[PDB]
DNA sequence: GGAGGCCAAGATCTCAATTTCGTACAAGAAATCCTTTG
DNA sequence: CCCTTCGGGAGGTGCATCCCGGTCTCGCTTGGCCTCC
RNA sequence: UUAUCGGCGAGACCGGGAUGCACCUCCCGAAGGGUCU
């Protein structure tokens, strides 16, 4: 537990066994030395990069795996030059601040009172992404019906069941930090929300 | 002038405890941490070195002696002074250029001041915390709740007059009503509490004006009372404390120590071994100790210390090891020359 | 003027119990801890304190004696700031200017609130906590259940008439089905528990609530009969608990009342509660000690030893301080 | 007697005042679960 | 194979210090004077 | 990048005094009983 990484309380999927979970501090690189056993081996991602420049939005890999110069063959970053439309709306520096008092997860009643009057601003399906079932939770409080059918992801709720029910209807979808690789299709291939509104942005909590 | 180390264990015998304004909060009686909020508590050396102030105070007054109705020469002026090193006279300056040498004199004629400062001049003993060794020797003592003594007690109803029946009669009702009323009151005010937490800035102010004005109701809700003021019938919160038995680690530093002013030290020692109390809430028998402690002393350019002896102080008396401890007792106790009027 | 340390032993004649607030949770009723839950649990200072507080107030109002009627001359502001230490008429305050120098004059004339001290005033007697010697020595006691009586013994249905009879029917019936329903209710609330906040806490309420509407819906028998007791925790018996009080600068006075009140308390020896289990019973053996200061060690004054078969007191200094505080007229409690 | 070093003296004058990161997340599998039950 | 109780109640107050003591410099050139060669 | 080049530096103990303590019993009630070499 000490050595290296994070502890934390576990709850077995299956008996519901309490337990203490600990990370292997030198398991990250033998992943690595797996990779490495392949002939060749090709990691690709969407999101792989956190930045455009291919020799400093990569390291997290780098060191993740504890991939050291010998396993840096090529480090690109190929993304289309027109690939759909973007339009862009963000909350000014003079937005109130999301968090009154983070510590406690105490979310601002101004910036939960403006995200609710811009989320009934739209008039279109959307998709809500939270970070925090709490958010998720706070903000269906505190929002109404707006003429446009509300759907909640229940925390520990499988996303797919959240996503087929508001396919057939669609409107305002709320969902947590469990979607991570997994976008609503509109039932036949076309975009079923024109504006996906990012509440806040996920910032992960101190490790202390 | 040598330098004293007092490095020891503090056993307790009963529950040892203390109240630190700062390390004190809302929830109730709370040890200081040690750092933060769950770090391991200590006792304070605060405390320590007020007590073994006030026991050394006291044996300077029984070396001086009092007259035949019992009272000590000295003013009241030098009790604080001694004690608790506070000049109510109105004056002791610290960089008075006159006092730069004034300072030996005094210290020699007041091994008292010299050993415990005061507001100007450094005090040569510096009294540690107490930490505690293991874990988990501490937890909530003392919590109960006063109750009333007739509704517990049904013999004590026979020696109240019919009219005290009554007064009795009015007092537990006006309890009950009084006391629905202010949990009404507390419902309220703790429901618009929680809303201080996700409030507007410029609403803070406006919910701490709306909690003040609540508990100003709650004060008037009791003053109208007329029976009693406080209610009788009442949880008494713990307060935290040592466990019994828990083991402090303790350090003590005299600097710089004379003969005289380690045997006053030692003798303060001896004298608190009387009532070996350190803390508060007497009432519980808080604070008795069983103290023993190993004095080293270390001649500055040297390697290593030199064990003195061993000052153990325990219920069934107080035992003093080594030769040279005995003898700083005895330079203490047979030196006339103190003047602590100064 | 000495500083007394009574230093001994409790041994523990039916198990001894205490319910401290902070000590029991809703797991279940446990003694308090000498700190976290694993130590040794202590009989609290509070409860032996309180206890030889009203065993002192009785002391002091038969001192003073009744009336012909039996009347007690104190009012019940007196009788409170004696034994419970508060003032009804609320003439009471710390740190307040002009009681300067009134703590030893009222402390000679009002011995008991000398020793107990009131609010405000600093309480000469400091009661320790019962420490277990060794290991053990505590455990559940109490337990067993409620029951119907009238399935156990069936003498009394020669004693109760056919409509009681069909009362206590009912009652067995609707019984029954109030605890087939809690039961359901109780295990919703167990899973619901289970499942993991606010709004659940006040689901929860709502949910105690409607619980608490169901056992008001119940026209004769709101209360369950045929019901578990939940054991209390005690010392058991023979537990030899250390205990250490120490009057701190004690006159001859106030220390005679000390022991009068030790010799009321051991005409009955109870400790904590759970009275109808005769819970509490302790004989207790204490070595008086004095200390002056400035001295190495302390000196012996007595011994008292405290026994269904009597109390013992022994060194002619207990004694002296007993015929001290009887034969001193000079006490006003009623101030 | 020249040629290095150490010190003193030389005019009055330029404009400006500072304050404290981020908050909560968790999918399909060799597993050890297991070992049952017996 | 029973059936897990009621609620009581939740402090009053103190008091919140004094005083030091805030630096040199130097950002160039020249000659007069001192010893050195 | 309208050129070329240039460590700003050296010294300082901020320390000296204080007990946070003073008052509260958490108790109130119950048979766990009955069936079988």
């Amino acid at each position: 537990g000490l050595s290296g990484g994070q502890k934390g309380v576990g709850v077995s999927n299956k008996r519901r066994e309490p337990a203490l979970i600990a990370v292997n501090p030198f398991i990250g690189m033998n992943v690595g030395r797996y990779c490495t056993q392949w002939r060749s081996a090709l990691l690709t991602s969407a999101t792989l990069s956190i930045t455009s420049t291919p020799e400093t939005g990569m390291e997290w890999l780098c060191k993740a795996l504890g991939l050291t110069s010998d396993t840096i063959s090529i480090r690109k970053i190929f993304s289309p030059d027109v690939y759909g439309s973007m339009k862009l709306t963000i909350a000014g520096a003079d937005f109130p601040k999301v968090f009154n008092d983070p510590k406690e997860q105490i979310f601002s009643g101004q910036w939960l009172k403006a995200v609710v009057e811009q989320l009934s601003c739209i008039q279109g399906p959307a998709l809500v992404l939270t970070a925090s079932h709490y958010e998720t939770r706070m903000i269906a409080n505190q929002l109404g019906e707006v003429s446009q059918p509300v759907y909640i992801q229940k925390a520990g709720q499988a996303l797919s069941e959240i996503i087929k029910q508001y396919q057939e209807k669609p409107g305002i979808l709320i969902s947590a930090g469990a979607s991570v690789g997994v976008s609503p299709r509109g039932e036949n291939g076309e975009q079923i929300f024109q504006d996906l509104i990012i509440t806040r942005i996920p910032f992960l909590p101190p490790d202390r | 002038m040598r330098t004293l180390n007092f490095n020891g264990k503090i056993s307790t015998l009963e529950p040892l405890t203390v109240t630190v304004k700062n390390a004190v909060s809302t929830s109730g009686h709370r040890l200081p941490r040690n750092g933060g909020f769950n770090a391991a508590p200590y006792f304070p050396g605060t405390s320590i070195r007020g007590t073994l102030r006030h026991a050394a105070h006291k044996v300077i007054v029984d070396r001086v002696g009092l007259n035949a109705d019992g009272k000590s020469p000295f003013d009241l002026a030098e009790h604080f002074m001694l004690a608790q090193g506070v000049d109510i006279n109105g004056e002791a300056e610290t960089f008075a250029p006159g006092e730069i040498n004034a300072g030996a004199e005094l210290r020699s004629k007041n091994p008292l001041i010299s050993l415990f400062g005061r507001w100007g001049l450094s005090g040569k003993v510096g009294i540690g915390n107490a930490i505690p060794d293991g874990d988990n020797q501490w937890g909530m003592f003392g919590g109960g709740a006063r109750s009333i003594m007739f509704q517990r007690d049904e013999s004590l109803m026979e020696f109240l007059e019919t009219d005290q029946v009554d007064r009795l009669e009015r007092l537990l009702e006006e309890q009950a009503e009084a006391s629905v009323d202010i949990s009404q009151i507390k419902t309220e005010q703790d429901a618009l509490k929680k809303a201080m937490k996700s409030a507007d800035k410029d609403t803070k102010a406006e919910l701490q004006i709306k909690v003040r004005e609540l508990d100003e109701k709650i004060q008037a809700r009791k003053d109208q009372k007329q029976e009693s003021r406080e209610s009788i019938r009442r949880p008494i919160d713990p307060y935290e404390a040592f466990i019994t038995g828990a083991e402090l680690s303790h350090r003590m530093s005299i600097k710089n120590a004379t003969d005289e002013e380690a045997g006053l030290f030692i003798s303060a020692l001896i004298r608190f071994a009387a009532e070996p109390r350190f803390g508060g809430h007497a009432n519980h028998n808080c604070g008795l100790v069983e103290a023993h402690w190993t004095v080293t002393t270390w001649k500055p350019g040297e390697l290593v210390p030199v064990t003195l002896g061993e000052i153990v102080i325990t219920p069934n008396g107080v035992e003093i090891t080594g030769d040279e401890l005995f003898a700083m007792v005895k330079a203490f106790n047979e030196n006339q020359s103190f003047d602590f009027t100064a």
